[PDB]
């Protein structure tokens, strides 16, 4: 039954581990399909966007410190939307893309666009916006895989930039938050049972406040799994709140100005109603659009047919290796379709190619977003979708 | 430059009563 499957999976993984050394990466190593969930990393990112109400609360909050707390709430709430067993998303192919949208209770929509911008090393970029609430998010995921011995990790070097476009700072620019990502570990691979943990530091920074949240690992006897600990501070040394609890259970916030008060409930992740993204019908999706590209693999995963899932996945990744070979032969390199390389000194490697003026009518912003890629039912690809972003910005100003 | 065709009416909250 399943104890026999578990033993054979255990052996398969030991046979991979046997040929490694702590500190080296897993980019060359193919992991088995039975540790895959049925979504691409491009879609997995949208798990973290499933609580837009906290972001809407942040946007309407006048007090800067309280607004920061709501941003922290929005960002922490997404992490527990995650697979239950030891599973990871499919690694996207170079140029794979995924679009999705949300129908928000306030009759507005949220839009999401993403693309895998690099394979060596892996990187994807994503863009998310709620134009009628003046909310814009840009980010990149940069996972650097590492075998560590009894554990392995995705060292998460990406980051996220959140802007409230109609909340201006002293320079008359939108209020900006930069949010980093903790690392994702699997521990117990050598002498235990595998379990996924978050670890190390998550940094959230705004113009006037900052929070360094440590994702702790359990002690031998003391502590719990999934514990977090951090302090909300200004840039002048003043500590205002302490966050504690567990990122997949209840998180607590203690007011540090009142030493007698007790930590109060900040986030109870089992009492939250996530808002899942919507996606265009499969019949309208492109060849390298995530759900369509991986449909044969995920169908086999859903019926636990791992020989077929392994073969279908191999054919996709082998085709990508051949395409990469052809690029070398042609003397060219890949360039993303939807994201332009950022200018030096900025927080992100890549930004969506389309210019979206910060203060223009949100109906014009929505129209510009919908021109980037098919998001809503009925939208069609154009010829221009498939040319590089750097050629689309040349024409975005050549006619001007 | 547009990579996608638009819906006939750009959706907003100000025309959701129609939709
Ligand atoms: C506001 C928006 C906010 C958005 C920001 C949020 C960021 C992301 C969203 C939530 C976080 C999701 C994390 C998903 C898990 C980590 C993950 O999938 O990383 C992805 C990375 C990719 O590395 P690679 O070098 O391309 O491929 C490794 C190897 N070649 C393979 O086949 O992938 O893979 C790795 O880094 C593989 C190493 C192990 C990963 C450890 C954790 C997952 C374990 C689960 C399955 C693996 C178990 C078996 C491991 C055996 C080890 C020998």
């Amino acid at each position: 039954d399943i104890d026999e499957d578990d033993e054979s999976g255990h052996n398969i993984i030991l046979n991979i581990i046997s040929q490694l050394r702590p500190g080296c990466d897993l980019t060359r190593i193919t992991l088995p399909t039975f540790i895959l969930e049925k979504k691409s990393m491009l879609e997995r990112v949208t798990n973290q966007l499933q609580f837009p109400e906290f972001l809407l609360q942040a946007h309407s909050e006048k007090d800067p410190l309280k607004r920061f707390l709501y941003v922290m709430k929005w960002y922490l709430a997404g992490w527990h939307i995650a697979p239950k067993a030891v599973k990871k998303p499919l690694n996207p192919v170079l140029g794979e893309y995924f679009t999705a949208y949300w129908d928000l209770p306030n009759k507005q929509q949220a839009y999401y666009i993403s693309e895998q911008t690099s394979h060596h090393p892996p990187e994807c970029a994503y863009f998310y916006m709620i134009p009628e609430s003046s909310i814009r998010v840009d980010g990149v995921v940069i996972p650097k895989s590492r075998f560590l011995g009894n554990s392995s990790a995705a060292m998460m070097d990406g980051s996220t930039v959140l802007q409230f476009l109609d909340i201006k700072d002293g320079n008359g620019k939108p209020e900006k938050y930069v949010l980093t990502q903790p690392n994702v570990y699997v521990r117990g691979i050598l002498f235990g049972k595998m379990r996924i943990e978050l670890g190390d530091h998550m940094i959230i920074k705004s113009p006037n406040f900052q929070a360094d949240i440590e994702f702790k690992t359990k002690g031998y006897v003391f502590g719990t799994y999934d514990a977090i600990e951090g302090t909300v501070k200004d840039y002048d040394g003043n500590a205002y709140y302490e966050i504690s609890g567990k990122w997949n259970d209840v998180m607590y916030l203690k007011d540090l100005k009142q030493p007698r008060s007790s930590p109060k409930v900040f986030l109870d992740t089992h009492k939250e109603s996530p808002l899942r993204p919507k996606v265009r019908p499969l019949s309208e999706q492109g060849e390298y659009e995530s759900r369509k590209l991986w449909k044969k693999v995920t169908d086999a995963l859903a019926v636990r047919n791992h020989p077929v899932a392994t073969e279908e996945k191999f054919q996709i990744e082998d085709h990508q290796r051949q395409l990469a070979k052809k690029r070398i032969e042609d003397g060219v390199e890949f360039h993303p379709k939807l994201f332009r390389r950022s200018k030096p000194g900025e927080d992100l490697d890549y930004c969506i190619y389309k210019n979206i003026p910060v203060d223009e009518d949100p109906e014009k912003q929505i129209r510009s977003i919908l021109q980037i890629a098919p998001i809503l039912p009925g939208q069609q690809f154009t010829d221009k979708f498939f040319i590089p972003a750097f050629e689309k910005i040349k024409s975005q100003k050549k006619m001007i | 430059v547009a990579g996608a065709t638009l819906p006939e009416t750009i959706p907003t909250s100000k025309n959701y009563y129609l939709r």
